[PDB]
């Protein structure tokens, strides 16, 4: 009811399945992984449900694939039962605020069990700390906030390939058998009109002796196979026969150097494939095994077996006849067709679940190796459980887990809904997957099957196009990791309140209808011919009661950021990735306000993700505050939430929160109380709405680039909170501790003014660069003075002491008041890591305001830089008097072909303006009124679903019958222009001109983080040319391309000089310092050092590279 | 005139025009070797890549000795091939292959005249390209007597 | 700078180029944090 | 790297080095010479004042009393205003 | 054989000997070209 | 396999040092960093000239750090060099203004990242403007291939006498008009004028 | 008051190319520089700028300004 | 909203097209044609359908509009992007080059529907993935070229030689006149005739001089139909390539000054345009190799 503040609706279809939770994806996998209560209650919900779900938790199953070890005697068994966990010691808070790795403790109860004793000895041992996943999904490790990503890659199973080789003038075909774990085969059929196998590539071989060295005999052989001359020919060519003259061959051949042993050859055999360690096939591996080779319920969990190996040979040589239907062996008639890698079917996404159980996985199969070893050298009755697992493994692995790791990224702050889609991605690279250098053209392009389980439209525009994308907006995970995606269900042409999750195969079957498609008044179709997309993506139209399903909801295709966007159908699909891949950057500003026009699920992406406090009781507010607010519950129960304030985000950025319930107001459970950043009412707020007119001016907006009012600047519209954080440590050295102290040596006195006690800068002391912040000295060094400062010391009796000032100072080119600062000891009990006796961290908080350079944006993917900012007369007014915020070029708009904005500037003119429609009698009007719509107050915010938003016909009368906002005239024309008149010259514009409201947001590449400089500074070590980056005063790279550039210009001093004087000559950079500073012309340039090192190096490879002159020897 | 006019009428495709010489500069550096045939008075190997100049001078010399000369036939190769295929193996070695060509180079033990460009970038010196070439940077300033002469 | 002569650096040349002999694997003494003797790094 | 030497601090240095030459330049020759030696300036090593008492030919009071008088002199504000800020 | 005269004939027209195939000492890189710079934390850092 | 040393990688080698894009050759010894340099995000200001372009306050302030220690030094502003360092690291008001005397007549050389043909390096006459961004003539940003969406612009300083001299006569924006693929008008956009 | 101040067509058909220009008045100005560091010493051979100068100037600007004027000469050894 | 106008027509024609369409959906329904054919056809009449209202569209606009004006004058944009943002997109690469049997019938001004929108990403999301991977050829391609091009330095005043290379300065002379290449700048202009011509008795263009507009005019008015221009390709020089046989630069509009580095900004401008090519065959076919 309350739960969202009112927004109109624009919507012309009602939807039945409500999204669900957004966050699902991280939460749910984890749960399992844990398989706490909440994971089991769901599988007991979903049970009596009848819903279908794996009835056994993550950990346990891991535990439980270990079997308890034997000995070569067997005589002992150490058994894993059951698992447990412990409340974690540290809370959240704590823990982030402490460095402490968010994790509890987990139990298990091992039970020694030996035959020669006759006695089971059960004792319960700890494994170490297991890091912990919060309510919102991230992993707290180390004070910092991590999120593991979904992992897509290809399940493992048989995978056909047909292909047509230009010398052989003739298709051939392929297959291979991709495991979980083991090693991989291969079957190519017809390479030149004979079968072969590749186990694991190692050499040449044919299918007859791997048959022969099967059990398998060469009767029945042909028997089952006379009726394909391929493998007749195969046969019959195949010298060799007999059981053991194929596996002393295939020994051979394959570990060749040895006589072949027919024992050690078939445990070879057994051990490489059949071994249930070696090749444990995944559960969705048979899972999908059993359905494409058609064998009707196989061994549930296991290995291949040779029947499953013949069905595929059967299978293979089937596809290569030409037949397209076959019977399956041991199942029912089958299609027998090549598969492609692409389809959605075939990849399977690795929840966050899947990922750390791998991991454990590893780790508890090195505990087993180790187990084992010391179980070969230990003796008998002083064997207990406690002693003899090694922890180091499991601890070691859970931690190296997130170090290293491609799938275990750091979470980015920048806004909820930045949160939002870092959680829902689902990144193809990482490893045992698609890396960046496999990557291909096939793999980036989008699929058919993408469509409802994994958005087109988002994805980074780097190099890495594509390979990361964003879950859709309904997606949810079959079990065995594959995408789901709701339909609901159609019966004799009636559409009905039933909803199946279909997954990416058996879409395939059906035939889709599309949600847009009108209804009539009763549930069946109102036009027999209706839009519907079928197997192989096609979309080719099937009219009458034909179909089965249709989509929900119409946004499906879209992830959450791009289902923000507002009349996104009509913009460009690149202008559309643009959009909402910057639309994960925008910062939150000092005042948030919900965008006047959006879409009506900002909400939901607001209210799911983690930022937003709300309420787990439904009572009266009775204390409200801006530190804390406090709840009471008619059972009694109080609770105090406390609302974190200016505390430093991960890229830097504030995470105040404002609070908008009032005293007394009643509350219900999920409602919002506290406001988030970039957030208001509960509802998303990455921005502003600003007043924009399209029209070129004087040129300060040439090249797409931007001009706003000095009233943003003024009113404090478009700012953002910035919190920097910079630390030091007071480590002790051989030659003794530092000391965090007031008495700085060797400074002047004032400089050390608003220092604390025991030197560190008090609190709200505004800084600037240079200023010193927690001072702290050397403890000694060997100073041998020199003659110069021998002497004046001498003769300003000055004491040059041991200890030298080291110091932590403000960066160059930064500004802020400190807003707190945070001492860790030593001697108290606080724990730091060795060596640093105490530890000092500091808040620089800065106001910073929009200005030049600093980027801007809107939704629809149009950016640009603030060129200039003019004073609010100099703007262009309207009619009455209301200078426009911001220009914007119109040049864009036509070529980049998103025209999405300059309707959404019209809708949003509409909003702030409100209209009223009673008893127009026009089409438009009778819509506006059936949906609800048609009164609407000035001001209110209007929602456009991102596929049904609302029609050009509803603009344009909306615009003929906007309420009058002065003295009874509209300012806007019905074409949806308006009066400008010039605020410079102030004679009118010739012509109308468009304005409106757009929602313009700021971006987070602020100009302050670009600048950068360097006249002389630091330099790198073994090379002795400048260092890169900002924080170190690096210079920028003079790189190939540009002594191209400079050599073609013909002007060869210049590049001497950018080459040798101004780097990679130690000889010449002081010369030249020194030269510049007394006046005096440059020097001559040497010889650089770096040629210097490569003569060196390449000395040191035995080749005597001797610089020479044409006189003899020359001189250097 | 084959290969200069297929990449005009691929550029051409589009709708950009690069003029013709910036084509020509580099096809005429495509073609500056030749391979050498019937290498039996000019002593060397036959079936080589050889620059033209060299066989020129080495025909010239021959026929001066009064042994008839060497035959040889216009070779095309592509870029990659003419340039790992340079006298100066500074330059060589700053190209993609940066073992091979240090390995024979060393072999053959042959010193690199610094005459071009990008060796002569490595070295720190002055390109010899514009304002680094001798005879522009040999001049000496002085003004005229008149200007001493009026102050 | 006329020519950067380059060949087979024969047995006799290392000697020549060689200033000394290294006869350890030691790198730095892990208390005093200076190079050791006659091993890498050595003064 | 520590090793390198940064250029505003090795040309600060020479600037040092020519004004506090020129300014014992100002001093009389001879004091000049033995605050040189007995700091050192013109060689690695300082002597001391009996050290200086043997080239120069003084004894080992004498050259300390003028060794006070040259510490003196340069302590006058008039050869102090331009070392000062060099520290 | 003609790969082989080539080879051949570069060497022998060369006064290096063949000889220097085989390494006998191997030189050694300057310790400064591969430091052994010490790092903050009582940690270091090695080139390979 | 190689010899991968600690297991998580290849241990380097002597010949892997002189090889491939990391090698030496490629990356310390044909392109190199550079001193008296500096960079910034780019904006349009139409009323410069076609030869002039912006530099920031702080941005050109510790470009010319040398030639403003000298200027302060000669004009008693500053007493000596390390009381000029500390002047000018301090930000006075009289550094700024000793700051827009010297810039003037001393070329600079703007310079886009992917510099794909020779017009890629333009000179220009620097000249002091506030915010923190370069403003540049939108006459030559078709020349750099560069909008105003936003792209970093690296700014490098010619320091001796001959740099600066090719700098006003070679490089200059002003003696670039034709575009050397074709010789044709490549110093007049379209875009708005 | 500019770069542009002079113009350069004029000093291109005065020396008849344009490296040769610029190495030629970088020459120059090495010599206007180096005279006005003289600081005492000078020297003979050293010869100061031929036209006025501001009292803060940069010897390129001067030099360029003398080959414009014309007066100045050069000699390829 | 108002400066887009789709046009009015659009729907009639585009009905009557459906209309058809499904006709032959019918006459598919009962196997009298095969789906191979059917798809050819309509691929082929849904092209004659999308040049169709592009016309219409174009008759429909007036030249007074924002749109036009800034299309025309050729500030930005062109004139299939007013198409598809006015009229219909039209065919759309399905992926792994496909065409679509049902292409896209409104406009973005419209809205597109929602599997329109997904197929027309299906060729966005390529186009992005094949740019990225032009720009990466582009830039080796350069490289290469600025390598194997370097060390051809401007080493000599003049030639020593005479022989030239024979162009076209006019060709496809329609019957009874003369008319000049049609590509006539990129090839011939910026050289310099190696020998005069005289075609009446008297010289017409002189010999080592670059030729111009003026020039080129009166050669072709005169009559003569081929030219003999000095180039790079024949120069006979000892050290190097002559300034004379290369021509006259580019850059500067002057002749080329001695020591200049021809092959880098041969390079660098043969390179330039990697990125911009952005080419590729719309559709294979269904033949490899052809
Ligand atoms: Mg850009
Ligand atoms: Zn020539």
């Amino acid at each position: 009811a309350s739960t969202a503040p009112l927004r109109i609706s624009f919507a012309k279809i009602k939807e039945p399945l409500e999204v669900p939770n957004l966050l699902a994806l991280q939460t749910e996998s984890f749960d399992w992984l844990l398989g706490n209560d909440a994971w089991k209650a769901r599988v007991e919900s979903a049970l009596e449900s009848g819903q279908d779900v794996p009835t056994k938790s993550g950990l346990e199953e891991i535990f439980e694939e270990i079997s308890p070890i034997e000995d070569f005697s067997g005589s002992m068994s150490l058994t894993f039962r059951d698992h447990r966990f412990e409340p974690p010691k540290n809370s959240i808070d704590e823990c982030k605020d402490r460095d402490f790795t968010y994790a509890a403790p987990l139990f298990v109860t091992a039970e020694f069990t030996n035959n020669e004793t006759g006695e089971i000895k059960s004792q319960t041992v700890f494994m170490g700390d297991f890091p912990l996943m919060t309510n919102k999904g991230t992993f707290v490790i180390n004070g910092t906030e991590r999120v593991v990503v979904s992992q897509l890659v290809r399940s493992p199973g048989v995978y056909f390939d047909s292909s047509i080789d230009k010398t052989s003038d003739k298709d051939i075909f392929s297959a291979k058998i991709i495991p979980s774990r083991g090693a991989w085969l291969e079957m190519e059929i017809d390479k030149r009109d004979m079968v072969g196998v590749r186990i694991d590539r190692k050499r040449k071989q044919s299918v007859t002796v791997l048959l022969k060295a099967l059990g398998w005999t060469t009767e029945q052989i042909l028997e089952e196979f006379g009726e394909y001359e391929s493998m007749r020919a195969t046969l019959e060519k195949d010298h060799t026969q007999g059981q053991d003259d194929a596996l002393l061959d295939i020994y051979r051949k394959l570990r060749p150097g040895e006589p072949p042993t027919r024992e050690a050859a078939q445990t070879l055999l057994e051990n490489l494939y059949f071994n249930p360690k070696r090749y444990d096939l995944a559960k969705v591996g048979r899972y999908k095994v059993n359905k494409k080779l058609g064998a009707d319920e196989p061994l549930d969990a296991g290995v291949l077996t040779t029947d499953d190996v013949i069905a595929t040979i059967k299978y293979l040589v089937k596809l290569h006849a030409g037949e397209t239907e076959t019977v399956g062996e041991s199942g029912r008639e089958i299609v027998v067709e090549t598969d492609d890698i692409d389809h959605f079917g075939n990849r399977r996404i690795r929840n966050v679940g899947e990922l750390i159980q791998n991991q454990v996985r590893t780790g508890l199969a090195r505990m087993e190796r180790v187990v084992r070893e010391r179980m070969t050298t230990q003796d008998v009755e002083a064997i207990t459980p406690q002693t003899l697992i090694n922890i180091r493994p499991v601890v070691a692995s859970i931690k190296e887990f997130f170090g290293t790791s491609q799938l275990s990224q750091f979470m980015d702050q920048n806004n909820p809904l930045s949160g939002l889609t870092h959680k829902r991605r689902l990144n193809a690279l990482g490893p045992g997957g698609l890396s960046r250098e496999r990557a291909g053209f096939e793999v980036r392009d989008v699929h058919p099957s993408h469509y409802g389980r994994m958005c087109p439209i988002e994805t980074p525009e780097g190099p890495n196009i594509g390979l990361i994308g964003s879950l859709a907006s309904y997606g949810r995970i079959n079990p065995f990791g594959f995408i789901e995606t709701p339909y609901r269900k159609v019966v004799e042409g009636q559409v009905t309140d039933d909803v199946d999750y279909l997954t990416a195969d058996e879409e395939d079957r059906f035939v889709i209808a599309q949600a847009n498609a009108a209804l009539g008044d009763d549930m069946r179709f109102a036009e027999a011919r209706v839009l519907v997309r079928r197997r192989g993506g096609e979309v080719d139209y099937v009219p009458g009661d034909d179909v089965d399903y249709m989509d929900v909801s119409p946004r499906q295709m879209v992830s959450v950021a791009t289902a923000m966007i507002p009349f996104l159908e009509h913009d460009d699909a690149n202008r559309a990735l643009m959009g909402a891949n910057m639309m994960r950057q925008a910062v939150p500003l000092i005042k948030s306000e919900s965008p006047l026009v959006g879409t009506g699920m900002e909400y939901r992406s607001a209210a799911d993700a983690g930022d937003v406090v709300k309420a787990e009781k439904a009572g009266v507010v009775q204390e409200v505050s801006a530190d804390y607010i406090t709840t009471t519950n008619d059972d009694g129960t109080y609770i105090t939430y406390r609302l974190a304030k200016f505390s430093r985000s991960n890229q830097g950025t504030s995470v105040n929160q404002k609070v908008i319930v009032a005293e007394g107001d009643r509350i219900i459970e999920g409602q919002v109380l506290a406001d988030g950043p970039a957030t208001e009412n509960g509802e998303m707020a990455l921005g502003k709405n600003l007043l924009v007119a399209f029209m070129p001016w004087e040129g300060h907006n040439y090249e797409d680039a931007i001009i706003l009012s000095q009233r943003l600047v003024q009113d404090d519209v478009l700012s953002s909170i910035h919190i920097e954080e910079h630390e030091v440590d007071a480590r002790d050295t051989k030659l003794g501790p530092e000391e965090i102290t007031r008495d700085i040596p060797n400074v002047s006195e004032e400089v050390l003014a608003d220092l604390d006690e025991r030197g560190i800068i008090r609190i709200g002391a505004e800084v600037v660069a240079g200023d010193i912040l927690v001072g702290k000295v050397t403890p000694k060094g060997e100073t041998e003075l020199t003659p110069e400062e021998r002497l004046l010391r001498a003769i300003f009796g000055e004491k040059a002491r041991e200890v030298r000032d080291t110091s932590l100072k403000v960066p160059h080119g930064e500004i802020g008041k400190v807003i707190g600062v945070r001492v860790f000891d030593r001697e108290e009990g606080d724990e730091l890591p060795p060596g640093v006796n105490q530890l000092v961290r500091v808040y620089v908080a800065q106001k910073r305001k929009i200005t030049d350079g600093d980027k801007l944006a809107g939704r629809h993917g149009n950016k640009g830089v603030i060129s200039k900012i003019n004073p609010i007369e100099d703007m262009p007014f309207l009619e009455d008097g209301t200078p426009v915020d911001i220009i914007l070029n119109p040049l864009a708009v036509p070529s980049r072909m998103n025209p999405g904005q300059v309707l959404e500037i019209h809708l949003g003119w509409l909003a702030s303006r409100g209209w009223d429609v009673s008893g127009l009698a026009e089409e438009w009007a009778q819509r506006l009124q059936v949906i609800g719509a048609d009164k609407v107050e000035p001001g209110t915010n209007v929602a456009t679903p991102v596929f049904d938003g609302a029609r050009e016909d509803e603009l344009a009368g909306l615009l003929q019958h906007t309420i009058p906002n002065r003295d009874g005239e509209r300012m806007v024309l019905p074409s949806g222009k308006a009066r400008l008149f010039d605020g410079r010259s102030g004679e009118p514009f010739p012509e109308p001109i468009s304005v409106g409201y757009m929602y313009i947001l700021k971006l987070h590449h602020l100009v302050d983080d670009k600048l950068h400089a360097r006249s002389t500074g630091p330099y790198s070590m073994i090379t002795q040319q400048p260092l890169g980056g900002k924080a170190q005063f690096g210079g920028q790279r003079f790189g190939e391309m540009e002594v191209w550039a400079l050599e073609a210009y013909g002007a060869a001093y210049a590049l001497q000089e950018l080459l040798t004087i101004k780097s990679d000559d130690v000889t010449g950079r002081v010369k030249v310092y020194e030269a510049i500073v007394k006046g005096e012309n440059i020097p001559e340039p040497g010889i650089p050092e770096s040629f210097k090192v490569l003569i060196k190096e390449m000395q040191s490879l035995c080749l005597n590279v001797e610089v020479l002159s044409s006189d003899g020897m020359s001189i250097e | 005139v084959h290969l200069v006019g297929e990449v005009q009428k691929v550029y051409n495709s589009q709708g950009v025009s690069i003029h013709d010489k910036h084509i020509e500069i580099i096809i005429r550096q495509m073609l500056r070797r030749v391979t050498i045939i019937e290498s039996g008075d000019a002593e060397l190997l036959p079936g080589e890549l050889v620059e033209r100049t060299k066989f020129e001078t080495e025909n010239r010399r021959v026929v001066q000795e009064g042994g008839h000369p060497a035959s040889g036939r216009p070779q095309l190769m592509g870029i990659t091939k003419a340039s790992l295929a340079t006298e100066s193996w500074l330059s060589a070695a700053s190209f993609q292959e940066t073992t091979r060509v240090l390995t024979d180079a060393a072999i053959n033990a042959k010193s690199d005249s610094l005459i071009g460009l990008k060796e002569n970038v490595i070295i720190g010196k002055l390109i010899p390209a514009g304002t680094g070439l001798s005879r522009y940077r040999n001049i000496r300033v002085e003004p005229t007597e008149e200007a001493k002469a009026a102050m | 700078f006329d020519e950067l002569r380059i060949g087979l650096a024969t047995a006799d040349d290392i000697r020549q180029w060689s200033h000394g002999e290294v006869k350890k694997p030691e790198t730095i003494n892990y208390r005093t944090l200076k190079p050791e003797k006659d091993g890498l790094f050595c003064e | 790297d520590s090793e390198a030497v940064v250029p505003a601090d090795a040309v600060s240095f020479t600037l040092l080095q020519e004004q506090l030459h020129s300014v014992l330049d100002t001093l009389s020759e001879r004091e000049a010479g033995v605050v040189s030696m007995r700091f050192g300036l013109t060689d690695g090593q300082p002597k001391t004042l009996d050290e200086i008492g043997k080239v120069y030919g003084v004894t080992r009071e004498r050259i300390r009393q003028i060794e006070s008088k040259t510490m003196s002199k340069l302590r006058h504000p008039s050869r102090s205003q331009v070392l000062r800020d060099y520290l | 054989a003609l790969k082989r005269l080539k080879v051949v004939s570069a060497f022998l027209q060369t006064s290096n000997s063949p000889k220097g195939m085989v390494l006998d000492c191997v030189p050694v890189i300057p310790p400064d070209l591969r430091p052994m710079v010490q790092l903050d934390g009582g940690r270091f850092a090695t080139s390979d | 396999r190689p010899v991968t040393g600690p297991g998580n990688r290849p241990l380097k080698s002597l010949s892997d040092m002189l090889k491939g894009k990391q090698g030496r050759f490629r990356q310390n010894l044909l392109g190199k960093r550079v001193d008296y340099s500096a960079r910034s995000v780019i904006v349009v200001g139409p009323q410069l000239k076609l030869h002039q372009c912006g530099l920031p306050k702080a941005m050109a302030l510790e470009l010319f750090k040398p030639f403003v220690m000298k200027r302060l030094v000669d004009l008693n502003h500053a007493q000596n060099i390390k009381s000029a360092k500390r002047m000018v690291e301090r930000g006075r008001t009289v550094v700024y203004d000793v700051l827009e005397e010297v810039i003037a007549e001393h070329p600079v050389l703007l310079n886009r990242a992917p510099t794909l043909h020779r017009l890629g390096i333009q000179a220009f006459e620097p000249q002091l403007v506030e915010g923190k961004a370069i403003q540049i003539h939108p006459l030559v940003c078709t020349a750099f291939n560069a909008d105003f969406d936003g792209d970093q612009m690296a700014v490098h300083l010619p320091l001796s006498a001959e740099a600066q001299a090719e700098a006003r006569i070679l490089m200059l924006s002003s003696n670039n008009i034709l575009k050397p693929a074709d010789g044709r008008p490549v110093t007049m956009p379209t875009q708005d004028m | 008051e500019g770069i542009i101040n002079p113009p350069i067509d004029e000093l291109l058909e005065a020396t008849d190319s344009k490296y040769s220009l610029v190495i030629y008045a970088a020459k120059r100005a090495r010599q206007i520089n180096a005279y006005y560091s003289q600081l005492g010493e000078g020297l003979l051979e050293y010869v100061g700028p031929l036209v006025d100068t501001h009292v803060h100037e940069k010897p390129l600007s001067i030099a360029l300004r003398e080959i414009n004027a014309g007066l100045l000469t050069s000699e390829a050894i | 909203i108002s400066d887009i106008v789709v046009p009015d027509a659009k729907k009639e024609i585009v009905k009557g097209y459906e209309g058809q369409d499904e006709k032959v959906q019918k006459q598919y329904e009962r196997g009298l044609i095969t789906k191979e054919e059917r798809t050819q056809e309509l691929i082929a009449i849904w092209t004659k359908a999308t040049n169709e209202v592009a016309e219409a569209m174009n008759d429909n606009f007036p030249k007074t509009n924002p749109v036009s004006m800034m299309v025309n004058s050729g500030a930005r944009g062109n004139m299939m992007q007013m198409r598809q943002i006015a009229g219909m997109r039209g065919l759309v690469s399905n992926a792994k080059n496909e065409t679509i049997p049902r292409p896209i019938k409104a406009s973005f001004r419209e809205g597109l529907s929602v599997l329109e929108y997904f197929i027309s990403t299906h060729g966005a999301r390529k186009g992005l993935a094949d740019t990225a991977l032009r720009t990466a050829d582009s830039g080796y391609l350069t490289r290469r070229l600025v390598d194997v091009s370097q060390d051809v330095i401007i080493r000599e005043e003049d030639c020593g030689t005479e022989r030239g290379l024979k162009l076209p300065i006019a060709t496809r002379d329609a019957d009874g006149t003369l008319r000049k290449a049609e590509d006539v700048e990129t090839s011939v202009y910026a050289r310099m005739l190696a020998e005069d011509v005289v075609i009446d008795g008297k010289v017409i263009a002189p010999a080592n001089v670059d030729l111009g507009d003026v020039l080129i005019d009166a050669l072709v008015a005169h009559g003569v139909e081929e030219v003999k221009t000095r180039s790079i390709l024949t120069c006979e020089s000892q050290v190097g390539t002559c300034a004379m046989c290369y021509g006259r630069s580019l850059a500067t509009g002057k002749l080329v000054d001695i020591g200049e580095a021809v092959g880098i900004i041969a390079a660098q401008s043969i390179g330039e345009p990697g990125t911009q090519l952005t080419m590729r065959t719309f559709h294979t076919g269904g033949v490899a190799g052809d």
